[PDB]
């Protein structure tokens, strides 16, 4: 998932997006 | 805006900048 995409690799601030409410 | 490699608490600023007021859901895998 995003948390560890981003951990791992790389992600970005417009996938974080799909993270608000 | 660039990639960004977040780890841990890290991860956790970058949603509160992102979402702000909308607020966030922050969901690790099991
Ligand atoms: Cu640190």
């Amino acid at each position: 998932g995003i948390v560890e995409q981003c951990c791992a690799s790389v992600c970005s601030l417009y996938q974080l997006e799909n993270y608000c409410n | 805006f660039v990639n960004q490699h977040l780890c841990g608490s890290h991860l956790v600023e970058a949603l509160y900048l992102v979402c702000g007021e909308r607020g966030f859901f922050y969901t690790p895998k099991a």
